[PDB]
């Protein structure tokens, strides 16, 4: 029905700059760990940013290091990625996605996902 | 009126049954917390029942999704052995982590709440929050989800910090009235020391932890309560205890290192030594936490490779659920006995029938007499309790 | 990098079968922080297993993942309809990885 | 501080109204434990009731087909006197079998649990597992089911383990502070020896049992703490006790030996003497346990073939359903006062417009002043009660 | 040492509030003992509230006509003040009727239960049933239902039998330690006697009673405990406090005899003197229990013909229910305060909107400082309330 | 015997969790008390928290319309740190005003009751009403609704009568053992004062109270308890606590007179000083009672136009409900400790999926340690909670 919702991704030409936001509600960005993942055109799938459950610590892969921000605002409890120096190896299907550790169980697994919004970076 | 522990150990022949909540099956009828991670600890008159409780009730629309072990609202709930935990039940801190002494003046309680990476253990002695520590890795700050020792008014507690695939720092401190007064780093050969069941080996405390990198024997951390010096090893009986685990016909332990045998993800448990022999309890089921089964292992603690079991009991039915269990000593007139409890946990995440997650407690002590045979499962049924 | 290969190209198999899939690990990963998805070509991934032998909420018994050390495998009891999709392994830790993709077609 | 038991026999001319639990009546709203076999025991401050709890409330799934009297999930519940078996009721001990003490000091339960067969029984004193034992007969070891008596520390427990329909072993044990410092078996002249109901009758114990072998007529057991020597009887007045009996024109006793009249079962109930005199009580209904009615056989502790009552009460009235029936003596201020309870039994057992099987409990105790006329049963109306 | 109450009386200009139960509106969600006829009794530390419980709690199947006054299932419940009677309250005997004391050392219950004709009074002190009495007349042996009073140890209670309206043989009987060591046949004026509020006026006790048979005016019981003296008159003002009661313009007293003034029934009350003046409360309705209010009469211990009011006080107001009220004395730093609690029924008995009868607890108390005004009813809306 | 406070103020470097209650989530499914403006105090052993109950619980017919301050039902609830209001809670005053302390020997309540216009104050100390006052001003008679203090067995307790919004007057009462031995009237700087939270600096009583006329900084109110002479000024520091309350950017403070900004309301808060800088609570939003936040503003309590934070903790997360928050010192081992409540209100007046108002309460204490990060907010779901 409803959950985590992602949107903001559109046609840009290449060295461009885009933001990409998702929204949840219960599904909230207070008590899980957030992740963006995405996927090339038919390719694997591949992680690229992690933000912990305070939203301080973050990590990136190394394709997207230094030109990426997976950041959060209070509005509506969501969070947001900004892209800036986008290149053509950029389009995809972004993802946004939710995640737990257990400490007894260990990775609870990005058991709820958005939609998917499609990036596609051409001239 | 300090508590020092200077008997002899009690002369254990094995366990006999000692204590029962029934708590999943009265919560069908009755508002009864729903809680993980018990423990038991006795003041120097009678047993106490320790839980973490997940700020609800079992009838309750808060009980599903408790599956989860770090949110804002699970406290540390503290009853008299036996007592259910009903509504009436004093919850003594915030904490998704605990552990509990009582050094013969008054309770200590050690809990750890706060965000995942930045987190804070709170140090409370007899009714006033004493000391505070933060992370110091920057990690999920977690303790032993048992009870402390405390000899002449220092207590212990062990307390582990960072990843299990990645450096972990673990920590002993040792605490004065609530204060900490010293902090000594982990060394020896134990690379992971995690949910520790300590019992006072005068003069010193023994504990055995879990690993849950590459080990499925247990670490065992000797603190000396007097100079601050640890040591650490591996419980050295062939048939380890760890769940998951290997077939017994195939098992292995080092008693000096991890023997890299299905040591991916482990369960608390407790061990103790009876001269060379050891007094052991573990899963029946080697992969699931189903049943319970304690027994004694002929030179198990100092001789890799022995695997003659003797005074095997089953706690709990082989068919059974089980969970965390662990060790706590109780002074007698003449000895210090040793006491274990098991957790039975019902609920999400291995029946699909309920939305909630919660646990019972089963407690035996050891005797020197004789005991018959048994099981003493957690009897609920899932199947026809209110949804 | 802990590079997760999904050592079947593809089952290629014929339905109402066991399927096992297969993941393969560089280094000594524990067995922990892994986890299975099912990614159906058009949808989000869905989560299978967790800590690599746990079973998800909402997920049939009849998917059963297992392994430790560097190997890990899932086994479907009996293929159906559905389970026609691509397969996931994937790990925490810093960073995450993803594993190349495991595909399981019709007869 | 130990409990002697010193002083003389309170004057009893009757019983007096002492305490009623209204369980049943309770349960039809709100969250009361299922219970079955119950006693009442006093420290030298108050008194505390105790029963074996089913291990679930009474609007309850699990209430259903609790007719059984051997589950792994049965507990031993102690309450104040007067306070119903709510939600916040201690449970002691595992047992399915029990039997309690107070020796001036501190409290002694010995708690039976296990399987049929193999069995063990736990001896716990002052909040301490002290000692355990297993079954010698390798059948239903079993107790008395009600409070055990101490004299100078030392507590004596009648336990019986071998087969009801027959020849059966019966071990009298000497406890100190929980330990089992001798164990005398059974001789004289009573065959078959169950749920005792004992008191200290000074310098020693004083036991009348039920006889579950062909019989009607209650045994007696004289124990002898200074030196654990121990004497068989039966009760000797021509009135018997046991239920099933005969009529009350044709029955008769042995003073001896049983009697042979419908000894094909038997409810456990209780009976003392004042001189030569026995006072005791029973069942009014002779071929079901209904009503209850106490009174005094003249020269019934002495002769037999005496039929002379005196000094009747009717406790319950004949048309409703009665139980277990016990004795337990207070320390009064110049004398030793003896108190009863009865066990109000409602449920599946016989009534079958519910599916749960309950007890009440109602306690009166001996008085030398005078008395009236009454009925309390329990009152409790189960074509509507919870489902 | 026992309560001797020898210090003066406090300074009284009116009553401060000081307790409220709120049962009814906590019985509509929540499991609460279905009562009436309270009372509140002080050991030297703080205070307890008795009731007389009918076996069961409000929303119950077994609460359906509850306006019955004599049952074999009506139990005396303690708590302290301030605790509703939940289902952890102890019940302390069987009893339909009941009075309470604390001598200082130990608690006094007297508790009548029994047939209607043929009906025993149970004397249980410090947790033993010490004493016994039957009923002298043959009829419905009643007693204070408030508190009786201890002086040096010897404590004294009022206990009526006979006809409920006509002439009923009314005694004082002096008990020590739970033993009637005295019993005194009541002589005087006064002629009919019942439910009587006694306070200590060192040397002696005075009762202020009920005229259920021919007076509106309320009888006085002079008891000397030391020399076992009784003398009878009436509360001498020209208000009475009965109900029903002539309007206040057409009112009369007589201060030796019953004023023959709507005297066929009454409500149990209290009165005590200040000197000359005294201090009285009453319902505001004269032939109804609707509202409550205190007052001062000026030279009403006196003189008769006296309607000089003073010091008035709305406790509850006109429209809303009261009933039984009574008084209790504290022992203060230097003088003896009076406090009085009131009970406000609700239920089938007049209201018609449900099917149970029960009660809730207003209790205030002397002040020497300044008060305002208010109104505390007992605020349950019984049209939303179970059903 | 009695507590002086003597010791010196612990040093502070933040403050970590100490409890948290639940209530909201327990009352899904439960027997909770609803009730507002909750507080804690401490005795020499250990900690109790206090509400005012709406004579209500929350799945409760009666919880409708449960926003009102000021009924004839509310009652002064007493717990243990830590143990939820449920039914078996002692309700120790009638109250919709109050205020507790301990002066070492024994419990001192204040609570206020009556009409509107004329209302009384009952002083209760060791369980006796032994004092009373009436409104001075004949208006709304309102106290701190937080703890009072005892120096030498001398306690202050501020009382305001009068204007919501207007000039009041303010007095000091001095009571010695529930008796009021003075009272002096308010004098200094300060102008309007309301529900004060006061703290023991040695040697006097220091309280920072809420500007309900003119004000966004709080008042401050020494009360030497030697010579009962009262000074009064305001919070100096340039951050203002109450709220309403204009932005960090352009708020402003006077350090003698209110700052005329946005002070038309107000929510009761507390502040203390260390040295010059000044540890202060406020809620995060600056128009809602929305988040909850501590900190430390350098030279805050000499000087204004400091808006120099240090030390930031947020408590309640700034998207959660939060309310009146306040202080209670802890006597340590060295030295004294400020803890301090806040409270979390939920229901009515903002959140209309529900009918009913009730709060929880979440407990910090003051470190010498270290802490980290975390939010702990109330957690109850109102969109599944029955209305
Ligand atoms: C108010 O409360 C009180 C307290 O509860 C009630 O009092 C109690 O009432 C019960 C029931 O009545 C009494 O118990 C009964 O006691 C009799 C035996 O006692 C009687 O007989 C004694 C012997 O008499 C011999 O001598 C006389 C001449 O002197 C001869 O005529 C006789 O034939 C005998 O040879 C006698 O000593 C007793 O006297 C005592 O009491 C009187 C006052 O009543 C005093 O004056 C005396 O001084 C003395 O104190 C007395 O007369 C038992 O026989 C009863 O048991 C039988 O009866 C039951 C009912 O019928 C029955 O269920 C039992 O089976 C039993 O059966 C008898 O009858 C059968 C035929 O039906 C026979 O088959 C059977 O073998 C047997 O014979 C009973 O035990 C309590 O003693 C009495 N308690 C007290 C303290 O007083 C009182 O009832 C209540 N009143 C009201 C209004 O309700
Ligand atoms: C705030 O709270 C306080 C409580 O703390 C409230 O105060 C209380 O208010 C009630 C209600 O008014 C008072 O009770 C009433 O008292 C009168 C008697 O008291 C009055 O008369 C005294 C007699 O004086 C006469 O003679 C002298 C000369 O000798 C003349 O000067 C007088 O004018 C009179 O003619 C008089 O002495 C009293 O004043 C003194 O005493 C009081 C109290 O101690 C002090 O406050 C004063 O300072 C002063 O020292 C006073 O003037 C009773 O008569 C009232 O009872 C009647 O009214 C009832 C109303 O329903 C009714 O039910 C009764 O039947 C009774 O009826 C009277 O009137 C009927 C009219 O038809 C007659 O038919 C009937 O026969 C009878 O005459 C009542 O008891 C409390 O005393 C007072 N308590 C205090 C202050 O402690 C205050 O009201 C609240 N204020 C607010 C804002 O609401
Ligand atoms: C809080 O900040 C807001 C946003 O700037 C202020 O709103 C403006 O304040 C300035 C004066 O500082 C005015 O000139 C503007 O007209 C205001 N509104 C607009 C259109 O931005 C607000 O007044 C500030 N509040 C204070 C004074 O603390
Ligand atoms: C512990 O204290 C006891 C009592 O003081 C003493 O007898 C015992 O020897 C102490 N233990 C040791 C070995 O220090
Ligand atoms: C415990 O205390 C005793 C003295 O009572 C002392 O001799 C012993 O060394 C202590 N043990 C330790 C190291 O805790
Ligand atoms: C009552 O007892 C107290 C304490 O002993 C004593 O001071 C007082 O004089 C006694 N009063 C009388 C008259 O007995
Ligand atoms: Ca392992
Ligand atoms: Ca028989
Ligand atoms: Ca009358
Ligand atoms: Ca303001």
């Amino acid at each position: 029905e409803v959950q985590l919702v992602e949107s903001g991704g559109g046609l840009v030409e290449p060295g461009g700059s885009l933001r990409l936001s998702c929204a949840a509600s219960g599904l909230t960005f207070s008590t899980y760990e957030m992740n963006w993942v995405r996927q090339a055109p038919g390719k694997g799938l591949e992680w690229i940013s992690h933000i912990s459950s305070s939203g301080f610590a973050i990590y990136y892969a190394d394709s997207v290091r230094g030109r990426f921000t997976i950041s959060r605002d209070i509005a509506k409890q969501s969070l947001d990625l900004q892209m800036n120096s986008l290149r053509a190896e950029d389009t995809a299907v972004y993802y946004c996605a939710r995640d737990y550790y257990n400490r007894d169980l260990g990775y609870s697994g990005m058991d709820v996902w958005g939609q998917g919004t499609t990036v596609t970076v051409s001239s | 009126e300090y508590r020092n522990w200077s008997k002899p150990q009690c002369g254990i022949t094995g366990f006999a049954p000692f204590s029962k909540d029934n708590s999943i099956r009265l919560s069908a009828g009755g508002d009864i917390w729903v809680t993980r991670e018990p423990y038991v600890s006795c003041d120097p008159d009678k047993c106490y029942q320790f839980a973490l409780g997940q700020g609800t009730t079992l009838n309750n629309v808060h009980s599903n999704n408790t599956v989860r072990d770090r949110t804002p609202y699970r406290t540390l709930l503290m009853n008299e052995l036996g007592v259910p935990f009903h509504l009436g039940t004093k919850q003594v801190c915030i904490a998704w982590s605990s552990s509990s002494c009582h050094d013969g003046k008054a309770w200590l309680h050690v809990c750890i709440t706060g965000d995942d990476k930045n987190a804070t253990a709170s140090f409370i002695y007899n009714g006033r929050l004493v000391d505070s520590v933060v992370s110091w890795s920057k990690d999920i700050l977690r303790t032993q989800e048992s009870e402390c020792v405390c000899i002449n008014g220092t207590c212990t507690v062990v307390m582990t910090d960072g990843s299990a695939s990645g450096k972990a720092d673990t920590k002993i401190l040792f605490i004065e009235e609530g204060k900490i007064v010293h902090t000594s780093t982990l060394s020896g050969s134990a690379q992971h020391v995690e949910e520790c069941s300590c019992y006072p080996r005068y003069p010193g405390v023994r504990c055995v932890c879990r690993d849950n990198w590459k080990g499925s024997n247990r670490p065992i951390v000797d603190i000396n309560i007097k100079d601050h010096s640890i040591v650490s090893s591996y419980v050295c009986s062939g048939l380890v205890g760890d769940t998951p685990r290997k077939n017994d016909s195939s098992s292995s332990s080092h008693c000096l290192d991890p023997n890299n045998e299905e040591g991916g993800h482990g369960v608390k448990g407790w061990a103790f030594d009876d001269g060379n022999d050891v007094w052991m309890g573990r899963t029946i089921n080697e992969t699931s936490r189903l049943g319970y089964e304690t027994f004694k292992v002929i030179e198990g603690w100092s001789n890799p490779k022995s695997k003659l079991q003797t005074n095997r009991q089953v706690i709990v039915d082989r068919g059974d659920r089980s969970g965390y269990s662990g060790i706590f000593s109780v002074e007698g007139k003449s000895c210090i006995n040793r006491c274990f409890y098991v957790e039975l946990i019902r609920g999400r995440k291995e029946e699909t029938e309920v939305l909630w997650t919660s646990n019972s407690i089963v407690v035996f002590c050891g005797t020197s007499g004789t005991y018959g045979t048994g099981s003493w499962p957690d009897g609920a049924d899932l199947n026809l309790m209110p949804i | 990098e802990i590079v997760l290969t999904q050592s079947p190209g593809t089952l290629s198999l014929s339905p109402g079968e066991r399927a096992t899939l297969s993941c393969r690990a560089s280094q000594y990963i524990s067995s922990m922080n892994l986890a299975w998805y099912q990614q159906k070509p058009g949808q989000a991934p869905r989560l299978l297993i967790s800590a690599a032998s746990s079973r998800a909420t909402g997920i049939p018994d009849r998917f059963s993942g297992s392994g430790s050390g560097t190997d890990f495998t899932l086994t479907i009891s009996g293929l159906e309809p559905e389970d026609f999709a691509v397969y996931y392994c994937q790990k925490y830790g810093s960073p995450y990885t993803f594993g190349q993709g495991t595909k399981v077609e019709i007869k």
